[PDB]
């Protein structure tokens, strides 16, 4: 399922 | 679908009292939660976040929140609210997939009543420095509430709390005015539950 | 017995928007894939119990992807900066997450990690609280994520949902 | 912390162009434009993942956004409508749910220019009764008859703005409730020690910034152009 990733690099 | 709900838009408590602001979240696993505060004339500030772990999150300014999986709860708490904590408090969840966006509560406007140590109700009159007449109801207690004029032609403001910090001193104040030739300080705030106590300077009345 | 779940995403910048790709596995079996290169960009379940799902399920899934892509596009550019790389070229940021649960159903290990241009970039340690940074660029990222609370964000997932889903999935089989 | 909106205040008329700017010195990738109105809380107009990306928000109609560079995000109302009178907040972010806000831009878009008036400002001097009874002098400032409700009131004592001992009504007061584009009144208090008010080399000024018409709005009324301006009232200490 989903665990999107949004934190900046 | 992921919402959060705050029960009350307006909320009032007294300097020193202990605060609980209610936030319930629509079910989600796994929930990411936030409290933001907005001080008068400012933007939002992040108070605290809950990502995972200790379900009791310590925010700054002696604030804390408790993540209850059991309840679908994220209540914000402070032990002894000072007056400077009067502000609007926002609860918010960061949906997943809807994650770039933050989804806010309606907001809760918190009013921390200052503790009036030595109440001295009084209704003085002030005169225009250039010309004109204003009536000032001041120094009353937190409990006393000023209500509007049933006269229309007469103007009355809400209570305002001012703070002379150099002297560690706070006081309430309402203001009333009119240019009915008729109209007087004694008759001004009479459409209110004024203290029996309150002073009326004899000449000014 | 024991079990596992893995999901891989790759985004590849182009000389000419990045070619995004994903693929999910439980127990060394594919259960869905996506590629923005076949004429229709749509998720292709590879397993019977997934195929039978509402198309408003796959809708929300797709909506999420468009976001994730836009994230990749932005950060891919964040990397070329870190590495002083020419603007014209081709680079690949890749990401993997998932979990191993043991015989007991209890999480045995969680994963969250990126590789860039083939080489390891950053990876969440078994503790789920610390990051391991391959190089000078990666530490920067680590600092951001340290202060932003990234590790906590993903612990929540790994220890909870990642395990809960694998279970339902295995049960739906 | 440094996310900075420009301009803080702005007034324009239906049909005008408005441009709110937002600069962030963090190196955040996300930026957001929100409005805030009583009865609707915070609503998202447009946002952006990073440079050169735009995403539509919940209430985009009537607004465009531009993310030219990493740190500058612009909101653009190309044909301004009264609906848009409101308070706008910019925000940057580098992680899900963690936004860092700017300070606000307050925008009024006026439908009808005939209705605009600046405030009249009067100061009122502290009751002697109050001084003797309590050892404190409260001055009251009164700003009246101004539309639109776009003013900012401040107390100046001896050339410096003062904040301690000041309360300014949080909400203004419709002169006539029944008329719907009514002018507003607003009151404020400055309290000080009796010894201070009594020193007659003490200068008190109540200063009200009015945000109104611009140098190049046409004015066809036989009264002064209710243009953007400051209106003050003074008073000096007395020893009585």
């Amino acid at each position: 399922f989903l665990s999107p990733f949004w934190f900046d690099i | 679908a992921q919402s959060v709900t705050q029960p009350d838009a307006r909320v009032t408590v007294s300097e020193g009292a202990s605060l609980q602001l209610r936030c319930k979240y629509s079910y989600s696993a796994t929930p990411y939660l936030f409290w933001y505060v907005q001080y008068p004339r400012q933007g939002l500030q992040m108070l605290l976040k809950y990502y995972s772990g200790d379900p009791v999150v310590q925010g700054v300014n002696g604030f804390e929140a408790e993540f209850s999986k059991s309840d679908s709860s994220f209540h914000l708490r402070k032990a002894s609210v000072h007056w400077s904590d009067s502000a609007v408090y926002f609860c918010a969840v960061s949906a997943k997939g809807t994650g770039s966006k933050l989804s806010f509560g309606k907001g809760a406007k918190l009013t921390v009543s200052p503790n009036i140590q030595n109440p001295d109700p009084a209704v003085y009159q002030l005169r225009d420095s250039k010309s004109k007449s204003v009536c000032l109801f001041t120094d009353f207690d937190s409990q006393t509430n000023v209500s509007q004029s049933k006269d229309s032609d007469v103007y009355i403001t809400d209570k305002c709390v001012l703070d002379m910090r150099s002297m560690d001193f706070k006081s309430n104040s309402a203001v009333a005015w009119s240019n009915k030739s008729d109209f007087a300080c004694a008759n001004a705030f009479n459409n209110s539950i004024i203290p029996e106590d309150t002073f009326f300077p004899s000449p000014e009345s | 017995g024991p079990h596992s779940m893995r999901y891989y995403e790759t985004a590849t910048s182009r000389r000419g928007e990045p070619r995004y790709t994903s693929v999910g596995y439980v127990d060394d079996k594919e259960f869905v894939r996506f590629d923005s290169d076949a004429e229709n960009p749509r998720y292709e379940p590879q397993v019977p119990w997934m195929e039978q799902e509402g198309p408003e399920y796959w809708e929300r899934i797709t909506q999420v992807a468009k976001g994730q892509e836009q994230w990749f596009r932005v950060n891919l550019r964040t990397l070329l900066g870190y590495y002083n790389q020419s603007a014209g070229g081709t680079h690949t940021l890749q990401r993997m997450y998932g979990c191993d649960v043991g015989s007991d159903g209890r999480l045995l290990r969680g994963y969250e990690q990126f590789a860039y241009d083939g080489c390891d970039y950053i990876a969440l340690n078994e503790d789920l609280r610390t990051w391991t940074a391959a190089d000078m660029a990666a530490q920067i990222t680590r600092r951001k994520w340290e202060q932003a609370g990234a590790a906590e964000y993903y612990r929540a997932y790994l220890e909870g949902e990642c395990v809960e889903w694998l279970h339902r999935y295995l049960k739906n089989g | 912390a440094a996310v900075t909106q420009s301009p803080r205040n702005k007034v324009t008329v239906t049909g005008g162009n408005v441009t709110l700017s937002c600069r962030q010195t963090n190196s955040h990738n996300y930026m957001y434009w929100y409005r805030q109105d009583t009865g609707h809380g915070l609503r998202l107009i447009h946002y952006s993942y990073g440079a050169g990306n735009l995403q539509i928000g919940d209430v985009p109609d009537g607004y465009k956004a531009t993310r030219t560079t990493q740190e500058d995000f612009f909101l653009l109302l190309e044909l301004a409508s009264p609906s848009q009178t409101s308070l706008y907040f910019c925000a940057s972010s580098d992680a899900p749910g963690q936004l860092y806000f700017g300070e606000g831009s307050k925008l009024t878009v006026l439908e009808d220019l005939k209705n605009v008036f600046p405030p009249e400002v009067a100061v009122f001097e502290p009751s002697e009764a109050e001084i003797s009874h309590t050892q404190k002098a409260t001055l009251v400032c009164l700003a009246t008859g101004f539309y639109p409700d776009h003013v900012e009131l401040s107390w100046w004592v001896n050339g410096k703005e003062v904040h301690s001992g000041v309360c300014t009504d949080p909400q203004p007061l419709k002169e006539q409730p029944a008329l719907n584009d009514s002018r507003y009144a607003l009151s404020s208090r400055l309290r000080v020690s009796a010894t201070f008010w009594q020193n007659p080399r003490n200068h008190f000024r109540c200063q009200v910034q009015f945000y109104g018409l611009s140098e190049n709005d046409e004015w066809t009324q036989d009264r002064a152009k209710p243009v953007t301006q400051i209106v003050s009232a003074e008073a000096w200490g007395r020893a009585d």
